């Protein structure tokens, strides 16, 4: 038979086990049940459902995908429709850290494109695959909307900003085999850890975020130049 | 078949399966006849060909007794095996694709 | 008149006769119309022939006698009534500014779905003397194909008459003998209408058979 | 004229985003004038703000409101029962250029929990979404904090002020999609569905989220309701212009020293900007930038003086945009960020119509093949028809996006364009990695 | 019922109130292509094939998604250079990365694309770069094959699927130029 996508098709096809284990679903569903209960239709839960389970798993699975079609109801090939759509959603085991550079036309001629490049030379590794070490996922993404502080970085989508090619490498290095060097703007954690925080089941009041220079320009510069502020009443 | 205004030719398609492969591509045709009783030469069914499997010899020596004899199959047909050919059944030329035959950079 | 001559209704995109292949696609309707009547600037010496055909024929008599006028690809046509025919025949030939002696015959066209007027014969006249030429077209229905035969006027539509006749049985009233002259005298039916089937076989194959082209999934 | 900053003066103290500090500085006065006020009277009052659109739209945000259907006064029957009115604030930032709403968020994000309760009180929605792209987590985690606070300090749920209004608030954390940013986008992935847009009519306001009156607005504009509620309508009036009144972010980026957000009235000229920035990088010269995000066309040094407004961009043929304001000088080649925009925009397609889709593709491969050797005269024209072919014909405007920088560029540099035909990108991309 | 007159190119006709543009056209006997329009799917204007010229419309208007509105002037690619340019232009990009399989194609001889594009396409190509490709055949189903290359994703088999037919077991899947018609997984 054969049916569906072949397993070596680009943008690789939705894989892995294709169900969990009793326990996996119980807790799954625990986190599911908070998950539906704050939108006024269910179907509207299908995108953090699709965070948890990439949080259960290190990307969506087979399994994943029938979890939230029976919780929402819907058909497989349904939720694969909405899976598949979003680039967040990784469909390979995906490291410890999700190392993104932003390689967008800004980021990308501020240095992004070398910062890429000197990754990919330094893991040894080409843009979404995993390092041997299964910790560093290196991939490169698109504008993250922190184009004043390019070239950027992320890190399970924390900032990193102003990163040169030796700074990227350092981070990565750290990354990779001991102590993550702190995100400029964001608390650093697992792929797991954002990914449930995705889903809203993380608590919120994390650490770090910093304004940062760029975000703060415009008021450095209105202060030194003492310029009025506003248009006082 | 579809050019023939006599409706002289006979094709019937199939896949070509990775364990026997006729033809580049997915499909080949496996039944090919031509009623050489219905047959006028016009020609239209080499200029209908996109792949030029189908040509035209100078030989015409042909006629039978019969009228079934005169139906050739594609037995009859198929031009003879050259030096440096092999049995049509057989996987296509090393790291070559359809377009590679189409675009005339196969060889032996 | 004065309206498009429909002689089909097409439904349907990509031409199809029947459902379709695809769905969604049958529900256009775009009806087959001819040439309908050209506006009176005719090209040409179009002009000087119908103005001339009209005022030999007297204003009523024109009226009622040319149905319509259609130029089509620089060809001229005279939609011209039945019954008539014979008359406007007469003066196309004898009329010295016309006189289009030269009859090329008549050939006979089916159109089915032309509500009462399925079958027109068509007459090419030229005129050597002018260097000229010109069509007439005479309809008549399915149920009263008769038409006036240009026998007097034109000898030359004998045989013709008989050809569309055979092909067609269009009755062509007052020929001296409208005997089938393809056709055997006992073979039933009019060939050439679209009604009669093509009558072919089957082609013979190894293991197979093709239905003749009538037969035969088509697209127009 | 002046650098303005009102959202931005919060930033250099210690931890602004708290609500402490927020209140500090007049924090949620405005949401207590605006329910002093109807909810009618809360929709003319942005009206006469005059407060257009912070997105690309810039539709004015007062009519926006106005749309949604309400049954003021005129209530004939209980059993349609109206439908729920849904707020949705477009967290999404993920036009190229476009990083004025995520440092908003990351500092102060009590001016858009403020502004979208005060919306949502507007046009009478009970229930109001944050739709905020994944991949900016720092700004989620701030958010999902900024409403926890909200909800503990009563400005959230039921009865908030004692007013009767009732208001839940969801963040909802978007996976990864730029065209989810736009509406009917945005409201078919917070659906669950594929973030692609809807066709229209009909519109949001009628047939919105769950096929219920919705609304979706920029987080800039849902900030900028609150200071407009305090300081009154003649305040915000006396900054821009009357076709653009008002206050803006702009993002300063790209070859610029000192870039960053800058809060500056409408109609800056984009000349005093870079003034206050110090100009572009230093030893080069401002070669092309974009006013908007990549969506917006290309503007080159001779419109250095236009006023950053819509009314002016509209005038020199771009759009304002998200006020991206990216940056390049001498040392880029416009045909590398052009590609690089092409493939952006490729990669971010929802794939749904054919224009965009399948025209991104080829330019993406004719920009590839102009940048190395691959370039043929004849490119640059197929370039500029099939940019034709799909502006103004794709389905959503994502694709008139993608055609926007094709065309801009080449307009005005087809001296570089055919320059690269001699055997590909003369430029040295060493020369401007910003060191 | 209410009626609404109209002018389609310089002919008028009136039709019923909520028609759209192509089904007036199509009772006029106006052919404007159309590939992901279906009569009995609720319109969709994703192929962007059915474009026309609107008077007041800056934009070319999806005549599969348009209702019809009085005093409504429409012209189509028969009497607008602009509606005839979209349409050959989509045909253009419709076609670039359509396979180049006529002859083993099932569809062809009865394929809309092939008609379509002869009645509204450019006579030759303009595409010479690398066209897209997927593995081809994939079965869907022990009955359905799916050729993805040849698809136009003009999403009428999955609006089947989900309108007509309450079973979605296909559905439109990845994004941009490798978004395809699927079903995800072995179901
Ligand atoms: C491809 C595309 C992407 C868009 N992305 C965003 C976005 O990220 N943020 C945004 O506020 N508006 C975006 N918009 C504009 C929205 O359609 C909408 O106008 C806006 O979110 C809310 O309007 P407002 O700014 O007037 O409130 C986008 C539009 C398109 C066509
Ligand atoms: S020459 Fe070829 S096309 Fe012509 S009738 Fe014979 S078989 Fe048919
Ligand atoms: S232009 Fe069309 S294909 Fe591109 S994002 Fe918009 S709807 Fe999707
Ligand atoms: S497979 Fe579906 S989307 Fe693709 S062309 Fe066929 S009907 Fe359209
Ligand atoms: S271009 Fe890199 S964050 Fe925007
Ligand atoms: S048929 Fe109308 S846009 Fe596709
Ligand atoms: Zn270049």
């Amino acid at each position: 038979l054969e049916l569906g996508q072949r397993p070596d098709e680009a943008g690789p096809p939705i894989s892995g086990p294709a169900t969990y284990p009793d326990d996996v679903t119980e807790s799954l569903r625990a986190d599911a049940e908070q998950i539906i209960a704050r939108y006024p239709d269910a179907r509207s839960a299908l995108l953090p459902l699709l965070h948890l389970v990439q949080a259960q798993d290190g990307y969506l699975t087979p399994a994943g995908i029938g979890f939230c079609a029976a919780q929402l109801g819907l058909t497989e090939a349904e939720v694969t429709a909405v899976a598949t759509f979003y680039s967040m959603y990784r469909r390979t085991p995906t490291g410890d850290y999700l190392v993104g550079v932003c390689t967008n036309t800004l980021c990308a001629i501020m240095g992004g494109d070398a910062i890429l490049e000197a990754l990919e030379d330094h893991l040894g590794v080409h843009p979404g695959q995993t390092t041997p070490d299964g910790r560093v996922t290196l991939e490169h993404v698109e504008c993250n909307a922190a184009c004043d502080y390019a070239p950027v970085v992320m890190v399970n989508w924390e900032f990193y900003d102003n990163q040169t090619p030796s700074s990227a490498r350092d981070l990565v290095d750290g990354l990779r085999s001991g102590s993550p060097p702190p995100p400029t703007r964001g608390s650093l954690c697992t792929f797991r850890e954002t990914a449930r925080t995705l889903a809203g089941l993380t608590d919120p009041n994390a650490p770090g975020g910093a304004p940062g220079a760029a975000t703060l320009a415009g008021l450095r510069l209105a202060r030194e130049r003492g310029m009025t502020a506003p248009t006082p009443p | 078949a579809w050019a023939c205004p006599a409706d002289a030719i006979y094709v019937e398609g199939a896949d070509n399966t990775a364990d026997e492969r006729y033809s580049p591509g997915e499909r080949y045709g496996r039944v090919y006849q031509i009623n050489y009783l219905r047959c006028i030469g016009c020609g239209l069914c080499i200029e209908a060909c996109p792949t030029r499997a189908l040509t035209m010899t100078t030989e015409y020596e042909m006629a039978d007794d019969n009228r079934a004899d005169l139906i050739w199959g594609k037995d009859k047909l198929l031009a003879p095996l050259q030096e440096g050919m092999q049995a049509p059944p057989h996987d296509m030329a090393p790291g070559k694709t359809d377009d590679d035959y189409y675009l005339g950079n196969v060889t032996p | 008149g004065d309206e498009p001559e429909i002689i089909a209704v097409r439904r349907g995109m990509f031409g199809n006769r029947d459902t379709g292949d695809t769905s969604g696609y049958g529900r256009l309707v775009r009806p087959v119309a001819l040439p309908g009547s050209t506006p009176r600037p005719y090209g040409g010496y179009f002009d000087a022939v119908m103005d001339r055909l009209a005022e030999v024929l007297g204003e009523e008599r024109y009226a009622m006698s040319i149905e319509r006028v259609v130029v089509y690809r620089d060809q001229l046509t005279i939609e011209v009534s039945r019954v008539q025919l014979p008359a406007v025949a007469s003066v196309l030939r004898d009329d010295p500014d016309l006189r289009f002696e030269l009859c090329l015959g008549v050939s006979g066209v089916h159109y089915p779905e032309d509500t009462g007027r399925e079958l027109h014969a068509v007459y090419p006249l030229m005129s050597i003397t002018h260097n000229r030429r010109i069509q007439l077209e005479v309809a008549a229905p399915d149920a009263d194909p008769h038409i006036p035969s240009l026998y007097a006027v034109y000898p030359t539509t004998d045989w013709h008459e008989r050809e569309t006749y055979d092909f067609f049985g269009i009755i062509f009233d007052g020929h001296p003998s409208l005997t089938r002259i393809e056709m055997p005298d006992d073979w039933e039916g009019h060939p050439q209408r679209k009604d009669y089937p093509l009558g072919g076989i089957p082609v013979e194959y190894h293991g197979a058979q093709i239905p003749p082209p009538d037969q035969r999934r088509s697209y127009s | 004229t002046p650098l303005t900053p009102v959202l931005s003066r919060f930033w250099d103290e210690p931890e602004p985003w708290t609500l402490e500090t927020y209140r500090r500085h007049d924090g949620y006065q405005g949401l207590q004038r605006a329910l002093s006020m109807g909810p009618d009277d809360v929709i003319a009052f942005v009206k006469d703000s005059g407060l257009r659109g912070r997105g690309g739209a810039g539709f004015p945000t007062g009519t926006k409101w106005s749309f949604i259907p309400q049954e003021r006064g005129d209530q004939p029957a209980g059993g349609p029962a109206a439908k729920p009115h849904y707020l949705v604030i477009n967290a999404d930032e993920s036009e190229p250029g476009t990083c004025k709403d995520i440092p908003l968020l990351l500092t102060t994000p009590h001016f858009l929990v403020e502004g979208a309760i005060i919306a949502a009180y507007a046009i009478r929605a009970r229930h109001a979404f944050i739709y905020v792209r994944g991949e900016v987590l720092p700004v989620l985690r701030r958010l999902q904090a900024a409403v926890a606070e909200a909800y503990a300090a009563g400005y959230l749920g039921t009865d908030i002020m004692g007013s009767g209004f009732d208001l839940d608030l969801i963040v909802h954390a978007g996976a990864g999609a730029y065209i989810c940013g736009e509406e009917t986008a945005l409201l078919d992935s917070l659906e669950g569905r594929r973030g692609q847009p809807r066709l229209r009519p009909p519109f949001p306001a009628v047939a919105g989220l769950y096929a219920c009156p919705t609304v979706v607005n920029n987080v800039e504009s849902i900030a900028s309701v609150p200071p407009i509620m305090v300081n009154g309508v003649d305040w915000f009036r006396s900054m821009g212009s009357e076709k653009s009144p008002g206050f803006t972010l702009y993002s300063l980026s790209g070859h610029v020293t000192r870039p960053g957000q800058y809060e500056a009235p409408l109609g800056i000229t984009l000349r005093e900007l870079l003034e206050y920035a110090g100009g572009v990088r230093a030893g080069h010269q401002l070669k092309f930038w974009t006013p908007g995000g990549s969506s917006t066309p290309l503007l080159t040094a001779e419109h250095l003086d236009v006023p950053l407004d819509y009314e002016g961009m509209a005038s020199v043929g771009s759009m304002l945009g998200t006020k991206a304001l990216q940056i390049f000088d001498e040392t880029t080649c416009v045909v590398r960020a052009v590609r690089r925009w092409t493939q952006f925009y490729a990669h971010e397609s929802c794939g749904k119509c054919t224009p965009c889709r399948e025209g991104t593709y080829w330019l993406a491969q004719i920009y590839a093949r102009l940048e190395n050797g691959a370039g043929t005269e004849a490119d640059i024209d197929k370039l500029l028809d099939i940019s034709d072919n799909i502006f103004g014909k794709s389905f959503c405007a994502l694709g008139d996006g993608a055609a926007s920088p094709i065309m801009s560029s080449i307009k005005h540099f087809r001296d570089e364009y055919v320059a690269h035909l001699d055997g590909g990108c003369p430029f040295d991309p060493h020369a401007s990695t910003l060191m | 019922v209410e009626m609404v007159s109209l002018t389609i190119d310089d002919h008028e006709i009136s039709v019923p109130k909520g028609t759209l543009l192509i089904r007036a056209a199509e009772l006029m006997g106006i052919q404007i292509p159309r590939f992901c329009d279906h009569p009995l799917l609720d319109p969709v204007g994703a192929c962007r094939q059915c474009l026309v010229e609107v008077e007041g419309q800056r934009k070319p208007m999806a005549s599969c998604t348009t209702t019809v509105m009085p005093d409504m002037v429409v012209r189509t690619q028969f009497t607008s250079e602009a509606a005839d340019k979209a349409q050959r232009g989509v045909m253009e990009l419709l076609l670039i990365n359509h396979p180049l399989d006529c002859p083993i194609c099932d569809k062809g001889g009865e394929c809309p694309l092939q008609n379509q594009a002869m009645s509204n396409g450019r006579p030759e190509t303009r595409f010479e770069d690398v066209k897209r490709t997927f593995p081809k055949p994939i079965s869907i189903s022990s009955q359905v094959l799916l050729d993805r290359e040849r698809c136009v994703l003009c999403a009428r088999c999955t609006r089947f699927s989900s309108q007509i037919a309450g079973d979605p077991f296909i559905d439109l899947m990845e994004r941009g130029a490798l978004q395809q018609v699927g079903i995800g997984q072995d179901k």
